[PDB]
């Protein structure tokens, strides 16, 4: 009974830190293509 | 001109300010001259109040209260407690603050003492506060240089000791009418030996020293019992009972600093008997030396507590003799007189 | 790219010319030295006043000697020279005022160095000033908080307070008051900072952060550089504070940060030493207490009669208030220096920041034993001010008994619980830059430590706690958070939701 | 089965604070478009 | 004058330097400035000159050296080795020694840099390198007093702070350009706190503070980890990994020196076991910090080496994980990378 509930508990920890390695992604990707389009509009 | 030498007061009428330290090892008396010596943030102004709440509204006589280099926000404060506390028809209020040109701080002193020299000359006892007279030197030190003065040791005005005297000589109750008077005096970073407190001490009866050391540690009234000192602390003008119980706390205290360094490098359990038994009670005389205010409530959260000179002499007396050492060392902090203690314990 | 636009825009110039005589009071320049002119002839000009030389530069009287005037340039003098004609303005230093200037970047006189236009402002008020006298004031009982919890829980700043920002040099000094000005934007309070002695590419990277943040739309930036004249420099946190007045007066509230005083009290000095005015305790000027001591008691909140009296009626019902933030750096934590030893002698409290405490990790380094507010409980919600009454002096305490009990053996349950306790509060101060915390997330972190909850959490599980814990409640609990963030109230229906959460939080997470 | 109901409830609550942390990340991308504007 | 508040630009790019602790505590950025602060006698012309070798590898523009009040020895030694190495072609020289009056080291500085704004303004990236800032300062002090101004501070020039933010302010990147500039900067009499010095510090982006005590112990570079520190050390600029090693560094070296005074009177073993554990990784990261250069080479023996950022980060979180507890303390001292410290415990 303890030992499933430390798998569980390490496995609900691994799915927090994918959330957080995602969030990441998300965020930055948004950054790179508003600034891209802000530098196409510049150089018109 | 200041009184003569033949005009000059001898009362030592015992004044009781309600603050366990101040009555202890700082005894006042009507007529007499206080000094609230200490450096920025330590309680100057805090135990003024205090003092004022717990003399001037009881007093029948009139007050002055001269606010010289203050913050512009403690005179607004101070002006509508006076006027809400309906005793503003006793006070002369002059105030000089930290936004008004050098001329006016050099000498707003002399315009507060003219006021109260007037009620004395007619024969009535008067009371004379003054918030900061470190502000009076400081503005003759702003202004020196451009009257053409010559500098002195640590950048101070030659006329450092004689501009002090001819202010403080004229402080003073006389054959006609006394002035009671507390002074807050401020010390440059701490160190009392700057030429400006060290010229301070000698005008004074009573000498009371606030400690920055003592504030760090949360412990407020932060006075220092070993640096504090007053004319009337004297078998002969209080009792023996008295003298040998302040004696009593000091030699406890004096002990106890020699032991403070040895305890941080090599441990509690490498000292005697006897010491360890010492050390203990220091440091919950040390904590019974606090006392929540009545003008604190806005910084401390607790009420505040009134302690009578009596009292605060049978709690030392039972700290001293061992009637407490069962008691936890956090049981005496911030409890008014002895009872609360027993009863904080419980909590 | 618009003609006929800008001739019309240089027809306004010519229409409106000046083309009749004036009659003014003139003089010559005699000397040229360091940023200082001196002067013949001048017989009205007056202490302060604007002095006009060849191609728009300007100066100011400072020295009215019997026989010449010392004047320092508002900007580059190595143009000036000896025989040029020095004439008189019958008008005192004045800048622009008003809410044109929010989002806006300018120099200590008030042109724009941001390029993004003319400051349309329709008010300019003097640089120097007398602050509001002692009944035109009202006590400090409004909150202004900094989004720190080390901060606003245990040295807390209220609308019209003055605190002080000090510490060594690279410890965190611009962060705490940059951070304070970025959780403005949502509160109702417009923000000034003034940059005073900095390299200009600190000041645009200051900036940016502003804007990236969402923040810079609500502050004025007031720019006096490392490269400009000591004059400019001088007078920078006299103009910004003159900013900031525009909004006290109106019944309005203001958040004032001079970057460094220490800055403005070097140029002062230099000033002087070039006047041959004599020099004091560390060859600083006399007056060094009152340049900084009539800045910094402008800093006030202001009654609604004040407000009524100055707007003639317009507004009503109002206080309005100026907050200031002024940042000092020490020398290898020395507070004996003459220039630190006078502003903590003027301001309503400090939070010193320690270098030990820093290179430890505690990096909002706020040191609670030193550091101390003199408005209190006065400046906190209800929620705030029952939730951290006792902490600052609990945790100076606990530092105490930390160094006192490290080589002793084992004492008792009150020595064991002051201790665990001070060692959770300790890590829980704790904060990362650019992330502020609102009351009720501030509220539930004072709650689980204070009402025993942490007592089961490792000192290592402290951070994590303390973000699931708000990351829960933020999504299961957001109606109460709400209503805690409308005014910072407290009650036994708040405090028992607060309970019930938390025991449900740990319970089951 | 109580170990079985305390490990799905523990994996249950870790994929709802996953789903938060995407849609936040999905609302701070979305104000990132300032930039639009901005520069 | 230096160029406007709208010309400035905001470059965060990340330049490698090859040198452990600089990489690890003290990022460097492209077109930023950096200081390198030290006493007599400690590393500031050798950490230079190794600086000048390894940037060089990257960097295909143009470098501009302006000497200011040094050595002429080194000079000569400078030139040489560019002329052999045929390195000179893209190197513009200014000179004005030790040897030279007061007004050739009061402009030398304003004429190397006037080279350096040219190829910026031409568009190109280019490398500002000043031999010593202060003797631009210090030719400003022997001139002060034949100019008729009063002395502040020290002896010090009233002007002192203006004087530095004129010539500073011009050392920078631009919308048009890059200058990437490093200067030497002599502490007199080893005081940090002195006005030159002091002042310095808030016109850099990376600070690194060299120390005599650290020289003392054999350590080269003679660098200290918690004076020394960077504009680019957020982690937001170089991420978290980075981020928290340098913290964790910092952390143990921070602890260690809190127990120095302790540990010279009563020794290691009184230390609680989580202490002495510390400890033992204190004094290894201190002599892993440590790195023969190829510049060095003369002095000792040794062959250089040249340590990437990656292997930086590696060897330290390894330190701090606990995964190098059974080697012994020497095998750390003058190796390069982490795995040479393996092979070194092998003897
Ligand atoms: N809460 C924090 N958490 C982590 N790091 C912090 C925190 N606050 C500040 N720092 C970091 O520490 C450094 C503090 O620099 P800052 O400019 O704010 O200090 P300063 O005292 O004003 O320095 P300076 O004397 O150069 O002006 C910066 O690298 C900053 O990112
Ligand atoms: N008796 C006290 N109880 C609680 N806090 C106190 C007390 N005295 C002082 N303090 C704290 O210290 C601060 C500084 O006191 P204050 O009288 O203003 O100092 P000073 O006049 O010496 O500069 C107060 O604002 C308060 O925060
Ligand atoms: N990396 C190093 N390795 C070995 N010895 C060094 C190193 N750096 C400096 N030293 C020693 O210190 C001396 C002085 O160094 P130098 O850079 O000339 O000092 P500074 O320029 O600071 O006066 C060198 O000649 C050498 O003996
Ligand atoms: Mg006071
Ligand atoms: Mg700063
Ligand atoms: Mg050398």
């Amino acid at each position: 009974a303890g030992q499933q509930l430390r798998e569980a508990k390490a496995q609900a920890a691994e799915i927090v830190e994918q959330a957080k390695k995602r969030a990441n992604q998300i965020v930055d990707e948004a950054r790179d293509q508003a600034r891209t389009e802000g530098e196409r509009l510049k150089a018109q | 001109e200041a009184p003569s030498y033949a005009d000059q007061a001898g009362g030592n009428e015992l004044l009781e300010t309600g603050i366990k330290v101040i009555d202890l090892v700082c005894p006042f008396a009507k007529g007499g001259k206080v000094g609230l010596f200490g450096g920025a943030g330590v309680g100057k102004t805090v135990n003024m109040m205090e003092l004022i709440r717990n003399i001037a509204i009881e007093h029948s006589g009139y007050s002055v209260f001269a606010g010289v280099g203050e913050r512009t926000r403690e005179g607004n404060d101070f002006y509508h407690e006076m006027k809400d506390s309906n005793v503003l028809d006793k006070v002369a209020l002059v105030y000089g603050q930290m936004n008004e040109p050098p001329g006016n701080r050099l000498r707003v002193a002399l315009t507060g003492l003219t006021m109260a020299e007037k009620f004395r000359d007619e024969g009535r006892d008067v009371l004379l506060f003054i918030d900061n007279i470190y502000r009076y030197t400081l503005a003759g030190t702003e202004v020196s240089a451009l009257l053409g003065r010559m500098p002195s040791a640590v950048g101070y005005q030659p006329t450092l000791a004689e501009e002090m005297g001819v202010l403080q000589e004229r402080i003073t109750s006389t054959k006609k009418g006394s002035i009671t008077s507390i002074q807050a005096v401020y010390v440059p970073a701490d160190d009392l030996t700057d030429p400006s407190p060290a010229t301070t001490f000698a005008h004074l009866d009573a000498t009371v020293v606030l400690s920055r050391d003592i504030a760090s540690l949360g412990i407020y009234p932060a006075v220092d019992p070993l640096d504090s000192t007053s004319r009337q602390l004297d078998p002969l003008v209080i009792g023996q009972d008295h003298y040998d119980t302040a004696r009593g706390v000091q030699y406890v205290l004096q002990r106890y600093k020699e032991l403070k360094d040895i305890i941080a490098i090599l441990g509690m359990d490498e000292l005697s008997e006897a010491d360890k038994l010492l050390v203990a009670r220091a440091r919950k005389i040390q904590r019974f030396l606090s006392q929540p205010f009545f003008v604190a409530e806005v910084f401390t959260g607790s009420p505040g507590k009134y302690v009578s000179l009596k009292d605060t002499i049978a709690g030392f007396k039972g700290i001293l003799n061992g009637d407490y050492d069962h008691l936890p060392e956090q049981a005496f902090y911030m409890v008014g007189g002895i009872e609360e203690a027993v009863e904080k314990a419980k909590k | 790219l618009n003609p006929s636009e800008i001739s019309e825009i240089i027809k306004g110039r010519i229409e409106k010319l000046d083309v009749a005589s004036q009659a003014r009071n003139e003089g010559t320049i005699v000397s040229v030295s360091d940023g200082i002119v001196r002067i013949y002839g001048l017989a009205d000009v007056m202490y302060g006043e604007m002095i006009e030389f060849p191609g728009g530069v300007y100066g100011m009287a400072l020295n009215l000697e019997q026989d010449s005037v010392g004047a320092v340039v508002l900007g580059e003098y190595q143009g000036l020279a000896e025989g040029m004609n020095a004439k008189c303005t019958g008008r005192i230093l004045e800048v622009p005022v008003g809410p044109e200037l929010l989002g806006r970047v300018v120099d200590a006189l008030g042109n724009p160095i941001d390029g993004k236009g003319p400051i349309d402002a329709k008010a300019t008020d003097a640089v120097e000033k007398v602050a509001p006298g002692v009944i035109w004031r009202k006590s400090v009982d409004q909150p202004v908080q900094t989004g720190y919890k080390s901060v606003d829980a245990m040295i807390p700043v209220g609308r019209g307070q003055r605190e002080l920002i000090i510490g060594d040099r690279q410890i965190g000094k611009t962060a705490l008051a940059v951070d304070a000005i970025i959780n403005q934007k949502d509160s109702g309070i417009k923000c000034v900072y003034v940059a005073i002695g900095q390299k200009q590419s600190t000041i645009a990277n200051v900036v940016r952060k502003l804007e990236e943040n969402g923040a810079l739309a609500n502050t004025i930036v007031v720019a006096a550089s490392a490269s400009e004249s000591a004059a400019l420099q001088y007078l920078a946190p006299y103009s910004g504070c003159t900013m900031g007045e525009y909004f006290r007066d109106r019944g309005e509230d203001a958040l004032i940060v001079y970057d460094d005083l220490s800055k403005q009290a070097v140029a002062y000095r230099q000033i002087s030493l070039l006047l041959r005015r004599p020099p004091g305790r560390e060859a600083y000027p006399g007056d060094v207490f009152y340049l900084h001591s009539r800045l910094l008691e402008r800093a006030s909140r202001v009654s609604e009669e004040y407000v009524e009296k100055f707007t003639n009626g317009a507004v009503t019902g109002k206080t309005g208030s100026l907050t200031a933030l002024p940042i000092i750096e020490t020398q290898a934590g020395d507070v004996s220096a003459f220039v630190p030893t006078n502003v903590i002698s003027i301001t309503d409290g400090q939070i010193f920041l320690e270098s030990a405490m820093f290179n430890s990790g505690i990096r909002p380094a706020v040191n609670a034993g030193i550091s101390v507010s003199r408005v209190g409980g006065a400046a906190q919600t209800k929620i705030i001010k029952k939730l951290s009454g006792g902490i600052r002096t609990a945790l100076a305490q606990y530092r105490e008994l930390a160094a006192f009990a490290q080589f002793a053996s084992d004492l008792d349950e009150a020595t064991r619980k002051q201790l665990e306790h001070g060692q959770r509060v300790t890590e829980l101060m704790k904060q990362k830059q650019y992330a502020p915390m609102s009351i009720a997330e501030m509220s539930l972190s004072l709650y689980a430590a204070e009402r025993g909850f942490l007592q089961d959490v490792e000192i290592a599980k402290v951070g994590s706690f303390e973000q699931a814990l708000i990351s829960y409640f933020q999504r299961e609990h957001a109606a109460l958070l709400a209503k805690i963030n409308e005014k910072g109230d407290f009650n036994d229906e708040i405090d028992a939701g607060i309970k019930a959460g938390i025991e449900k939080f740990k319970a089951t997470q």
